[PDB]
RNA sequence: CAUUGGUGAGCAGCGAAGGAUUUGGUGGAUUGGGGGAAUGCCUUGUUGA
């Protein structure tokens, strides 16, 4: 809880509790369409249409099943989806704290566009285009 | 009187001499500037421009007085009382002579006379705003003293006015008009004098170095000041618990010197001209180690103890000499650049702050003959040339830092430097030498680019198209250079019959005005590299003449006093402007709304207002020494009957007509025999050659509502006789239609073909 | 050109929170918005002013009686004043703060503001010029109150003042001292707050209302006491009151609430007349007719932009849209209509050079990308996210088809044939371009040729090449009527976001990796380079395009300003439009080539080519008198009085001269003018024909003038092309117009004899 | 062999009775989900005073 802020050097609390809400409406959503019975096309359909936009939106990195949207989904798998955390994986950059100040002072441009804000997100397939200045 | 311009405001003035007003403003103090027939308002402690006098007076002020929120204004025999600039009484002194000094104090109002005459007010009521009421008249005769130097008092002197001569002092029951105190025979004329915070001592600045400390009560000196080879012009004391001497010098130095323990402690060398009278007034803030220090040279100057010597503060200012050479900074008609013959460099604010502030040339610069500016290149590198008399190099500047560029530009042909210019771009600046020579530097490296050699005599006036492709020129030897850009190949050249002393440049119509030594103004076309337009009826020089931004007008100012205002689509003289002061620069603004006009006597800026909400105008010289709607209305997606009976007798359907043409979607009007009177009317709106498209509307809604009532089951009725009056002009509307099939098909064609 | 580039318009009417008011004659709707001042009309809605001297966003006017004295207010409070045109002929510095409540008087002579917690009264000057320091003078203060100003009314006296604060106290001050009623008794005994007061014009009633919905009046008695007339008790409206104003009528009540509703009321009876809602959106500002006739009320700018015009028999007469910010623009084969691209996902059809809104359509999932018609006026064209790619009818209201096929929810670039043949689109993350038949749909081959993502898509009229540019640093050119495909060119630097194309197949605009702008030919020879983009308040390069005369392209970024060159090097003009806080994102050319297009946030349409500039066409002061010789010439040799008069241009001159000369003359001087005085008139007489009502005798001029010399305007195209477009867009207009009535006046005789 | 990096010395030219580099303060302009009962609560009925 607290150490998770403090690894992923978050700006406010708030943002936190901004993501467990939208993770709340991802559980009880995962919740009422599970509580239903097996025989249903309705169900078994709808479950693979909000699993395959999951995967595109990065939250599902891997190939994942269907007892796993109880599991994977964490406010974590989003705390990834942001913009600097995305930057220290694939290294151009150094550590965390340098991956925030090149966005402070201007030197990280995705795709054609300049981008400075911290809190941008960054999806699965989309990440191919951060390019240097 | 004139028919364009109206005298709009005067920008460039903070003092003219007059000693400065102070007052309270609540905990503050507001300073009172003179201008000259106006005054001017300002903060103590930001100098904010305040307030000014809102209409000026019959002649120039000569003294200013400043009670808790009011402010006196004395001139010819009246004085102003004023509050916030605006006029709340006038008194009018019963007297020719003219007002020299005021005092106030308690329930009073003294007014002095150069003929040693006081007249003394009274309030009617302690609790009232003003004194109006004449109380007495004092007389002083020269075997009671000298000429009246001033008027003072001191404190807890209740009734009782100090009225120092030029021989000695005089002390008033001005209650009674009794001379309660003569002192005795002064040795050194008095010139300045200044009350004390102390009791009953007064300062006596003499016309030497001397300052008499003298008490009033008893009638002596306690305390004298030497100082060498000075005229004391003001004198000021602080009053923040420290007991200090500033001495005002008539050389434009300030005296700072110690009281108590007897020491002089600094001296401010030349912050006022001499040659305009040095410090006029230097005052410290109450209670504040402040002090405010005026001229003759149009500024004011602030000045702080920092607790030692004073540190300069903060001063507002402007030429002390009248403007020679200006340019619009913007356009946006917030900045602009002024220079003239006193060697500043002032740049000045349009809004209602007016503030201004002088170049930096971080022992003068010489004084300007040309200006270049442009508004491309702000910030990024320099963007002013100016060509300065007697010196063979122009000298940059940056309007951003208001500083002195890093560039000086030498001809490279042994002369003076006469023209200067730059491109729109700001990428590029045209010398013309006093020997011919133009030269076109880079205005970021500074470095020579490219040089010509075409004209034997001095270069007056070098300019280039907006497209930066031919480059025109114009010289003494009577030399029109058209030039190209791109290469270095000379592109025409015209003689004309009188050498040419000023080009200004119209860029977004290409055209170039030329004032020649013929006293006609020679106005050519570019393009054509011909000679297009010519203008006579001055009799005098020409020394300033600027283009409309519409380029159909170019008002001109010469040295018979007359500023015409030229109109172009007639080549003549539409108006002239005959004025007292003439004007150095006219400079038509970016906008077409106001104008710049630098005067012969004057330190400040004239603007002149175009009216520019209508004219038809074109009188002359010298004087004084719809459619779719209605029938879109038409559909619909979710009285009058005495007109028909006076035309039921006669042909009284054009009244009619006008109703229906007025208003009323008359769908809903007509529904409420009469149908054959109103083909009748139909018929007399044929008559006409006009209206066919309300006609079709008409008959249109006669067929659609009452078909039914035209109908009648069984026609060749009596309808079918007004009908039959219809159909046989209807055939005569029919024609138009295969006009219209010609046009769109031959349209069509085209657009195939 | 040479002429001077500015908005004389806009696009979209209210985008920010503004306030509302009608004028005083009934006829004219002032309708501003938070960071400009544009006026209205009734009938023919053109923006009139443009006052702009604001750094903060809300606004606020009102005229006095006569409408010459306007005003705005923002959060500085500082007052602007324009006669009709926005001269700004006094520019007053009012103060630092803003205001809360501010009226004038019904006379005109005085003048009300509150501000602060006080009252502040300021002479009203009469219709004069500037020259003014302080053209405001003090002509009262009245002090004191608890805080501030809420509301504010008035006497028709302009002696009496009934104001009320925050303070819960309906105060009263004397104008000129008069002390009426030596008093300045406040109103209390109220439940909740006080939102409104108004005055009646019988000086008989006092109207309060609080902010639960309970009206009390109270009378004009000062036993002899000031007693209860009616009382209220509200619980069960659960709402708040937003806004609330009094009738001129003095008999109704208007009541604008902050669920979204407006409720309408009668003062006597107090009794509901209907009640209107049509959303949860709440309404700000409203305003009332001097009479009472209509009915309209402003609204937030989280709420709806969406002003409707109302009657007191309950029909609306006048409705209007503007949502969200604008993505692009399209032009109509005739100009005259603009359709309007958003983020919501709704396409609105916009005359807004009368500003009327006819209708919309909606059929969309997600917002609009790009919006484009076709040259044949048929069919136009949706470009945007939403997986499909639907056609467009102007006035039949039917979705053509919804192209698409594969798994796709970004569609990004499009691109057309002039014969509506077929339609490329181009996939932002899946490298192909699919082609789709005008048939049924068919997707007959698919282009797998790219290696970066597509860019801009944009085909020729000379309907052979295929031209594209895409993020790999390869621009494309392609052949598909023909028999094979062509090799593509390889750019020197530079992915390339923005291309332009020449419609003659030979020039070609590329937009480089930075703000340099190169243009080259099919030779690929590059013509210019143009330098970076200045402006600091980092590069943009995202639209740009190629004019349709031939001569000049724009160029836009998004460091909010635009940027104009030519076919030489040389920069045309650069205009910067000043706003506080990306401005640009999509460029092109009118078709009747009188203004371009700019797709913005903010949103603003025109560039007004303007004619009171004097030009020099011809070197027209060998002509020498403008009038006199032109007296003469009206007399005599008409050939010479045209080519006189081309050398003018004063309009004053032009309809009068092109009016005096007989119809006999006509062909002859269509015969004899030389070809150079040619392009401007024909370009002119097209915008000159819409307005007047002689359209017989324009068009016996353009009947001889067309016949003149067509193949030599067949021989110089791209200019009497525009010229063609702008008089037959008249000639459609009036002819559909006319030939209706024609034939519905012709069958009458007929059915006489008929029955 | 590379006026190759650093270090140091000297000369031409440029200026001449000083020059170059840094920093501080002050003044102005400008900017939440899933379950839950003994027990607390809510709501309704009920029991007598």
């Amino acid at each position: 809880d607290t150490q998770v802020m403090r690894t992923y050097h978050i700006q406010n609390r708030e943002d936190y509790h901004k993501y467990n809400r939208i993770c709340g409406d991802i559980r009880r959503l995962a919740n009422k369409l599970s509580l239903l019975p097996p025989t249903d096309p309705f169900r078994r359909k709808h479950e693979q249409l909000l699993l395959d936009k999951l995967y595109a939106m990065g939250v599902l990195t891997t190939k994942s099943k269907i007892s796993d949207l109880e599991n994977k989904v964490t406010v974590s798998a989003i705390c990834r989806r942001r913009l600097p955390v995305i930057m220290h994986r694939l290294k151009m950059a150094e550590t965390i704290q340098d991956a925030v100040k090149f966005i402070e002072q201007g030197h990280v441009r995705v795709g054609p566009n300049l981008i400075n804000d911290p809190a941008y997100l960054v999806t699965r397939n989309m990440e191919d285009y951060v390019t240097w200045v | 009187n004139s028919k364009i311009f109206s005298p709009f405001r005067i920008i460039g003035n903070v003092s003219n001499g007059v000693p400065f007003a102070t007052g309270t403003l609540g905990s503050t103090f507001y300073i009172v500037t003179c201008v000259g027939k106006t005054f001017q308002i300002y903060d103590a402690n930001t100098l904010h421009l305040l307030f000014v006098s809102e209409k000026e007076t019959p002649s120039s002020i000569v003294a200013l007085s400043a009670h808790f929120h009011y402010v006196y204004a004395a001139y010819e025999n009246k004085v102003g009382i004023y509050k916030r600039g605006i006029e709340e009484h006038l008194l009018e002194l019963e007297t020719d002579a003219n007002v020299e000094h005021l005092c106030i104090f308690g329930d009073y109002l003294c007014a002095s006379t150069d003929d040693n005459s006081i007249f003394i007010y009274k309030k009617s009521d302690p609790q009232d705003k003003y004194p109006s009421e004449f109380y007495t008249k004092l007389t002083v005769t020269e075997i009671q003293g000298g000429e009246i130097v001033s008027l003072q008092h001191l404190a807890t002197y209740l009734n009782k006015l100090t009225v120092v001569t030029k021989s000695n002092v005089l002390l008033f029951n001005v209650r009674t008009g009794k001379l309660v105190f003569t002192s005795n025979e002064f040795p050194d004329q008095i010139t300045t004098a200044e009350p004390a915070p102390v009791l009953d001592i007064i300062a006596l600045g003499t016309v030497t170095g001397e300052v008499i400390m003298f008490n009033m009560r008893k009638g002596k000196r306690i305390r004298t000041i030497k100082i060498p080879q000075s005229r004391i012009s003001s004198l000021s004391f602080r009053t923040d618990g420290s007991s200090h001497l500033s001495v005002g010098t008539s050389s434009g130095d300030l005296i700072f010197y110690d009281l108590d323990r007897r020491s002089r402690i600094h001296v401010l060398k030349n912050i006022h001209r001499e040659s305009y009278g040095g410090v006029t007034q230097a005052t410290f803030l109450n209670g504040q180690p402040i002090i405010v220090t005026s001229g003759g040279d149009n500024s004011l100057k602030e000045y702080v103890f920092d607790p030692q010597p004073p540190r300069y503060l903060r001063s507002r200012g402007g030429h002390s000499q009248p403007p020679s050479y200006i340019a619009f900074a913007d356009s946006q008609s917030h900045f602009m650049l002024s220079a003239s013959k006193d060697r500043s460099l002032w740049s000045f604010s349009l809004r209602k702050d007016a503030q201004s502030q002088e170049m930096s040339q971080r022992s003068k610069f010489p004084e300007i003959v040309a200006l270049a500016i442009e508004n491309a290149r702000i910030g990024e590198w320099e963007n002013i040339i100016t060509a300065h008399k007697d010196e063979k190099f122009a000298r940059t500047w940056d309007m951003r830092n208001k500083r002195v560029g890093r560039w000086t530009f030498d001809t490279t042909d042994d002369g003076f430097v006469k023209s200067v210019a730059m491109s729109q771009c700001g990428n590029f600046g045209f010398i013309g030498s006093s020997n011919g020579s133009i030269t076109i530097y880079n205005m970021q490296s500074g470095i020579l680019r490219k040089k010509y050699k075409l004209h034997k005599r001095a270069v007056t006036g070098i300019s280039l198209d907006g497209m930066n492709r031919k480059m025109v020129s114009c010289g003494l030897d009577g030399i029109v250079g058209f030039y190209d850009f791109n290469k270095s190949t000379l592109l025409g050249k015209l003689k004309l019959d009188a050498p040419i002393t000023a080009m200004v440049y119209h860029r977004s119509s290409d055209l170039f005005a030329l004032a020649l030594d013929d006293l006609s103004i020679v106005v050519i076309d570019a393009v054509t590299q011909r000679v297009v337009r010519q203008l006579w009826g001055h009799s005098n020089r020409i020394t300033a003449f600027d283009f409309s931004p519409e380029g159909r007008w170019i008002v001109s100012a010469s040295l018979d006093s007359t500023i015409r205002t030229w109109d172009l689509p007639t080549g003549g003289c539409i108006d002239g402007i005959i004025v007292d002061n003439v004007a150095t620069n006219v400079k038509f603004s970016p906008n077409g709304d106001l104008l710049a006009t630098t005067h012969v006597t004057g330190n400040g800026i004239c603007i002149w207002t175009n009216r520019a909400q209508f004219k038809t105008v074109s009188t002359r010289t010298i004087d004084e020494s719809q459619k779719k709607l209605d029938a879109e209305e038409q559909m619909n997606k979710f009285h009058f009957t005495k007109q028909l009976r006076e035309g039921s007798q006669s042909k009284d359907y054009s009244s009619l007509l006008a109703t229906l043409i007025n208003f009323s979607p008359a769908a809903v009007d007509l529904e409420i025999d009469e149908i054959v009177w109103f083909i009748d009317a139909l018929t007399q709106g044929l008559k006409s050659n006009k209206n066919f498209e309300l006609y079709e509307t008409f008959m249109s809604l006669l067929f659609k509502a009452h078909g039914d009532v035209i109908h009648a089951n069984n026609k060749n009725q009596d309808i079918a006789s007004a009908l039959q009056n219809w159909e046989d002009v209807h055939k005569k509307e029919d024609r138009l239609d295969d006009l219209v099939k010609f046009c769109m098909g031959v349209a069509a064609f085209v657009t195939t073909a | 050109m040479k002429s001077d580039f500015k908005f004389s318009n806009l696009l979209g009417t209210v985008y920010r929170q503004g306030n509302i008011t009608f004028s005083d004659d009934g006829k004219q709707l002032l309708s501003p918005v938070g960071n400009r001042v544009s006026v209205f009309d009734l009938i023919n809605n053109k923006s009139f002013t443009f006052e702009y001297e604001h750094r903060k966003n809300i606004a606020a006017i009102d005229l006095n009686k006569q409408g010459t004295l306007l005003i705005s207010i923002d959060e500085d409070g500082r007052a602007i004043l324009v006669n009709f045109k926005a001269r700004n002929v006094l520019h007053h510095f009012n103060f630092k703060e803003k205001c809360s409540a501010v009226k004038f008087s019904p006379d005109g002579r005085l003048f009300a503001l509150a501000s602060g917690r006080f009252l502040q009264i300021w002479k009203t000057p009469d219709v004069n010029k500037d020259r003014q320091f302080a053209p405001f003078v003090r002509h009262r203060v009245h002090a004191g109150h608890f805080q501030d100003i809420t509301s504010l009314t008035w006497s028709q006296d302009s002696r009496f003042i009934l104001t009320t604060s925050k303070d819960l106290s309906a105060k009263i001050w004397s104008v000129d001292s008069e002390e009426k009623n030596l008093a300045a008794t406040t109103f209390n005994g109220h439940r909740d707050y006080v939102m409104g007061a108004f005055f009646s014009h019988d000086q008989e009633k006092i109207y309060t209302v609080s902010k639960d919905g309970a009206v009390f009046v109270w009378e004009f008695t000062k036993k002899y006491s000031w007693r209860i007339t009616k009382k209220h008790f509200f619980y069960a409206n659960q709402a708040k009151v937003k806004c609330v104003t009094f009738h001129p009528a003095t008999r109704l009540l208007a009541v604008g609430f902050t669920s979204g509703e407006f409720r309408l009321y009668d003062l006597p009876d107090f009794t509901l007349i209907q009640q209107l809602s049509m959303g949860q959106n709440p309404v700000n500002t409203v305003s009332v007719n001097q009479t009472g006739e209509w009915l309209a009320f402003g609204s937030s700018k989280l709420g709806q932009l969406l002003v409707y015009e109302w009657q007191s028999e309950s029909y609306i007469l006048k409705q209007q849209g503007h949502f969200d910010s604008t993505n692009s623009l399209a032009y109509s084969p005739d100009g005259s209509r603009v359709v309007t691209a958003s983020e919501d996902g709704k396409i609105k059809v916009w005359d807004i050079t009368s500003g009327f809104c006819l209708a919309t359509f909606e059929e969309h999932t997600s917002s609009v990308t790009a919006v484009q018609f076709a040259k044949r006026g048929q069919v136009m064209f949706s470009s945007s996210l939403d997986g499909t790619v639907r056609a467009w009818d102007l006035i039949r209201y039917r979705n053509f088809r919804t192209f698409t096929g594969t798994e796709r929810i970004q569609f990004n670039c499009l691109a057309v044939d002039p014969s509506g043949e077929v339609v490329c689109a181009g996939s932002l993350d899946n490298f192909d371009i699919h082609v789709w038949s005008v048939q049924t749909g068919q997707l007959l081959d698919a282009l797998s040729g790219h290696e970066g993502p597509v860019s801009c898509l944009s085909f020729s009229q000379e309907n052979s090449v295929l031209a594209s540019a895409s993020w790999d640093k390869t621009i494309r050119i392609w052949s598909i009527f023909g028999r094979s495909q062509q090799v593509e060119p390889i750019e020197v630097y530079s992915d390339v976001l923005a291309l332009s194309m020449r419609p003659d197949g030979k020039e070609v605009a590329v937009s480089t990796l930075k703000g340099q702008i190169s243009i080259f030919n099919i030779e690929d020879a590059k013509q210019v380079g143009n330098i970076d983009c200045r402006k600091d308040i980092s590069k943009f390069f995202t639209t740009i395009h190629y004019s349709f005369d031939g001569m000049a392209i724009v160029a836009g970024g998004n460091n909010n300003s635009i940027c104009l060159y030519d076919v030489p090097n040389e920069v045309l003009l650069k205009r910067f439009i000043v706003s506080r806080n990306v401005r640009v994102t999509s460029v092109q050319f009118s078709p009747t080539a009188n203004a371009f297009a700019a797709a913005s946030t903010e949103g603003l349409l025109i560039y007004s080519t303007n004619d009171t500039i004097l030009f020099d066409p011809f070197d027209l002061d060998v002509d020498v008198t403008p009038h006199s010789t032109v007296e003469a010439l009206r007399e005599k040799q008409f050939l010479n009085a045209l080519v006189m008069a081309f050398r003018l241009n004063e309009e004053y001159l032009i309809n009068k001269v092109y009016e005096a000369i007989p119809i006999k003359e006509i062909p002859l001087v269509a015969s004899n003018i030389p070809a150079i005085y040619l392009p401007r008139i024909l370009k002119f007489i097209g915008d000159f024909a819409i307005e007047s009502q002689h359209i017989e005798f324009n068009l016996i001029w353009i009947k001889a003038l067309l016949s003149a010399s067509g193949g030599y305007i067949n021989e110089h195209k791209y200019l009497f092309s525009t010229a063609m477009r702008s008089i037959q867009r008249f000639i459609v207009r009036v002819a559909k117009e006319v030939v209706n009535t024609t034939t519905d006046n012709k069958y009458t005789y007929r059915f006489l004899v008929s029955t």
